[PDB]
């Protein structure tokens, strides 16, 4: 929660208003952006399990 | 410095899209609200009517009643009288 | 491997088994080494390059 990417800000606000108080691990959204990198995905041996 | 942006919460048409994303709605309701918001001209009114969105989608599931309901839920959120 | 096994010295022990291990790893890697100078290049998303 505590920074900048307002993308899950909407989800956080909706969950809190619902009192859901829930979050999704997802990816460093910025490391998902670093995959966007990945030498342009050049390095994607990423064996997500 | 990945991208750039302007006034927010006050986020322009995208502020309406977010206030739509800031309320509880299903996938179809959100999609129709987004069709209403993205189809809004520089004057603030709904640039493309429900019929244009239905024709572009070509989806029978999205109907005039459902589209009208989703737009009326998005008639006055941020600010009042958007997608006029 | 043959050179390291036969040619053994203070300097012969070094600078070559490193090459042997690098080759063994690259074999374990399996990718075409020609990737060092590639054939395609990433281009920034517009939402990756700012103003």
């Amino acid at each position: 929660v505590k920074s900048d990417d307002v993308n899950g800000r909407t989800k956080m606000y909706k969950n809190i208003v619902d009192g859901n108080h829930q979050m999704e691990p997802g990816m460093p959204e910025s490391f998902n952006v670093l995959l966007k990198e990945i030498r342009s995905l050049g390095i994607n041996i990423e064996l997500e399990d | 410095l990945p991208v750039y942006q302007g006034e927010t919460t006050q986020t322009l048409q995208d502020y309406l899209m977010w206030q739509v994303e800031l309320t509880p709605f299903t996938d179809t309701d959100r999609a129709i609200a987004t069709s209403i918001v993205d189809a809004v001209d520089d004057t603030g009114y709904l640039t493309i009517q429900i019929e244009d969105i239905v024709d572009s989608i070509g989806d029978d599931e999205i109907g005039l009643e459902e589209v009208e309901a989703v737009l009326k839920r998005i008639q006055r959120f941020d600010p009042v009288g958007v997608a006029a | 491997r043959e050179e390291l096994n036969e040619t053994n010295s203070e300097t012969k022990r070094k600078k070559l088994t490193k090459r042997i291990k690098l080759l063994e790893a690259f074999v374990q890697s399996g990718n075409k080494p020609e990737w060092m100078i590639l054939t395609v290049l990433p281009v920034l998303p517009p939402d990756l390059r700012p103003l």
